[PDB]
DNA sequence: GGGGTTTTGGGG
DNA sequence: GGGTTTTGAGG
DNA sequence: GGGGTTTTGGGG
């Protein structure tokens, strides 16, 4: 059984086929996490792990409007409750975002929000990027592994053997090596990237925006 | 400079003291706040090393090193146990009933260590010769002095050292805690144990597959670029570690950004013991072979004992650089790990075919004998951590024509549209091989633009 | 006081 | 000091 | 000059 409820949901999300609709409904309930940072990042951790919650447009301004007193930005080791969220696969840079790995990327989508001001939680050891879980590292790969497999079965085909005559007498045979190398699938770049999920796509705010609408 | 011993340093005095003492525990430098940097160490010497025994239970008793500096590349980084240092205007004092020697290198202390053994950890792994038995191999600030006086000193601390490490454990029973016992910890702790496996996850990170005394499995993930020195076989002490909740699948140790994994001299005994008392497990794997999504990753080859000692060249170099670097252009013969994607031919009747010595040709066996001898003529396709992100996927021969790779299913060739046995046998492999998270660690040698598989079998 | 440095006698 | 940064894949 | 440190203004 699994204690982490952020792992959960992201290893469901990414063993189906990043299909939100196919994650157990028993999952989508309201989700309360301890807010370890807001910015430059703003992380937030439910008892095990963090991560990064991207906010709609519209979940900052119906905050702002029942929360005047209240500044997103400094909800460091505050409490927060998002009532309404959805998950959805993304194509990173993982190189770039710490908060993604192989390329991919599980995005907590906040819609709604209320900060429960001043509420102390329980004490809990210290929070992990999923990101950089053996485990969830591990889920991940299978994913690509299957997105692989299926495309290079699809890719491959004719069973284009090397002529055993090539590998045989090869007393005054020389040959270069990248003729090992076979295309996995029919991507357009040098980076795989033939996945059958459909890279969910929401129009999110950038922490530094927010940053500066509420101080210039 | 005048350098005293651990025990007899002054408590009192609160002046800046110097000593030379063989580190047994160290934490990785980490960062406490905006401005700095620390990195605390156990360290031992002639005058303290072993509390009073007779219902001490032979426990190592020692003195602490707190370094502080404002940069990271200002504090010594311990990948061995069992080395030495000598520390410069260190002020001593009681803490919590020992003796703690606290230097800050950011001021006017300073540290250089010296090997005990031949060479370093990082000469080591380079194949490097130290340039002299009093040449420290990493020291802080622009410079470092040996006088000649100092010789004496250093000689006879690693004659000792060598002779403390073989003679007791150094790293107690109560300097780390059984892994079998690892989810009763309210928190971190240490552990003991053996690298069974050292398997590369991805580009930066490496996973430990470690076994203690106590014959619990733990795996556990280490940063190639932090801890470059784990090896299989090798025993290591993890200074703080973790126990995983969340993880269902397998157990796992975290470890945190001033965890360390540390090594031990040759002359260690523990190390020693525990090299030859703890035996590889496979259990995990057996396991995960039943289960149709394993989350543990399954080694199902091993290579011939002489070329145990052949380091291991990724798919990246072998495919994209093995013609046009000067070093691998020189070697025919390498080692390396990857995945199987796909095996060709498709039809695994298809993988022993008939071979004709004399027109250098195969050919179906679904025509019977008429073709020749019986050689395996299989074409891998591959992947691994090093080409992960890349469109390519790579081919890797197993052609047996001349004998290599002939043993590599544990099935002599045969016709296998007639030998139900030995096809029955290729095929649960092929299931195997190209089943997720598992994992060829294979010798291969080039031959004509191509690398045959090679003194590799599969262990499964 | 003492480093490394240049300030080469004096701040905080 | 038996610890918690960002360099957020040595820190 | 500026740190750390305590010398708390002045050595080399
Ligand atoms: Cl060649
Ligand atoms: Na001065
Ligand atoms: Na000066
Ligand atoms: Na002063
Ligand atoms: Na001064």
């Amino acid at each position: 059984q699994q204690q982490s409820a952020f792992k959960q949901l992201y290893t469901e999300l990414f063993n189906n086929e990043g299909d939100f609709s196919k994650v157990s409904s028993n999952l989508k309930k309201p989700l309360k996490c301890y807010v370890k940072e807001s910015y430059p990042h703003f992380l937030v951790t439910d008892g095990y792990f963090f991560v990064a919650p991207y906010f709609t447009k519209e979940a900052v301004n119906e905050f702002h409007a029942k929360f005047p007193n209240v500044n997103i930005v400094d909800l460091t080791d505050k409490v927060i409750v998002i009532n309404n969220w959805s998950l959805e696969l993304r194509r990173v840079n993982s190189a770039e975002v710490f908060t993604s790995y192989a390329n991919l990327e599980a995005r907590l989508i906040v819609h709604s929000f209320k900060p429960n001001l001043q509420e102390r939680l329980n004490p809990t050891r210290y929070p992990v990027n999923l990101f950089r879980d053996d485990e969830f590292k591990t889920t991940i790969q299978h994913f690509r592994h299957t997105a692989l497999q299926a495309a290079i079965n699809k890719t491959v085909k004719g069973d284009n053997l090397v002529d055993i005559s090539k590998v045989a007498d090869a007393a005054g045979k020389k040959g270069k090596v990248d003729a090992g190398i076979v295309k996995a699938s029919a991507s357009k770049g040098d980076e795989f990237s033939d996945f059958s999920f459909k890279e969910g796509n929401t129009a999110t705010l950038k922490i530094a925006d927010i940053f500066v609408q509420e101080k210039g | 400079y005048e350098y005293v011993e651990l025990a007899k340093a002054s408590l009192t005095s609160a002046q800046p003291q110097h000593f030379y003492a063989v580190v047994i525990d160290a934490t990785f430098p980490y960062k406490t706040n905006q401005e700095r940097y620390i990195c605390s160490l156990k360290i031992v010497d002639p005058t303290l090393y072993l509390k009073q025994q007779k219902g001490a239970g032979d426990a190592s008793d020692y003195a602490t090193l707190v370094l502080y500096a404002k940069r990271f590349e200002d504090l010594p980084i311990i990948h061995r146990a069992g080395d030495i240092i000598r520390v410069h205007r260190a002020t001593l004092r009681l803490y919590n009933g020992q003796r703690q020697f606290n230097a800050n290198v950011f001021y006017s202390s300073s540290w250089a260590l010296f090997s005990t053994d031949k060479r370093s950890v990082t000469q080591e792994i380079n194949n490097q010769d130290a340039v002299s038995d009093t040449t420290p191999f990493s020291f802080s600030s622009k410079h470092a002095t040996i006088e000649k006086n100092e010789i004496s000193i250093l000689q006879n601390l690693r004659k000792w050292a060598n002779q403390y490490f073989s003679s007791y454990s150094v790293i107690s029973s109560d300097m780390y805690t059984a892994l079998n016992k690892a989810q009763a910890q309210k928190g971190d702790f240490d552990v003991v144990a053996k690298i069974l496996q050292v398997h590369e996850l991805d580009e930066y990170t490496n996973e430990l597959k470690l076994k203690d005394a106590s014959g619990q499995v733990f795996y556990t993930l280490s940063l190639k670029l932090k801890f470059p020195h784990v090896r299989t076989g090798e025993v290591v002490r993890i200074r703080s570690a973790t126990y995983d909740e969340t993880s269902t699948q397998k157990k796992v140790l975290i470890l945190s950004h001033y965890s360390n994994i540390i090594t031990f001299i040759q002359s260690s005994k523990l190390a020693k013991e525990l090299r030859a008392k703890i035996q590889d497990d496979h259990s995990v794997e057996v396991a995960s072979l039943k289960k149709n999504v394993s989350l543990n990753a399954v080694v199902l080859t091993e290579v011939d004992k002489k070329h145990a000692a052949l380091p291991s060249t990724s798919l990246q170099d072998l495919f994209h650089h093995a013609d046009s670097d000067k070093e691998l252009q020189a070697q025919d013969t390498f080692r390396t790990q990857f995945y199987v994607t796909k095996i060709e031919p498709s039809d695994v009747k298809e993988w022993v075919k008939g071979y004709d010595r004399k027109t250098k040709k195969s050919s179906s066996l679904k025509g019977a004998s008429g073709k020749g001898d019986n050689i395996f003529q299989v074409q891998f396709l591959v992947k691994d951590a090093s080409t992960q992100l890349n469109n390519n996927t790579y081919r890797v021969l197993l052609y047996t024509q001349d004998g290599l790779g002939a043993n590599f299913f544990n099935v002599k060739a045969d016709n296998l549209h007639k030998n139900a046995d030995a096809r029955k046998k290729l095929e649960d492999s092929a299931e195997l091989l190209t089943k997720f998270n598992s994992y060829v660690d294979a010798v291969v040698e080039r031959r004509n633009g191509f690398y045959l598989i090679k003194d590799t079998k599969l262990i499964y």
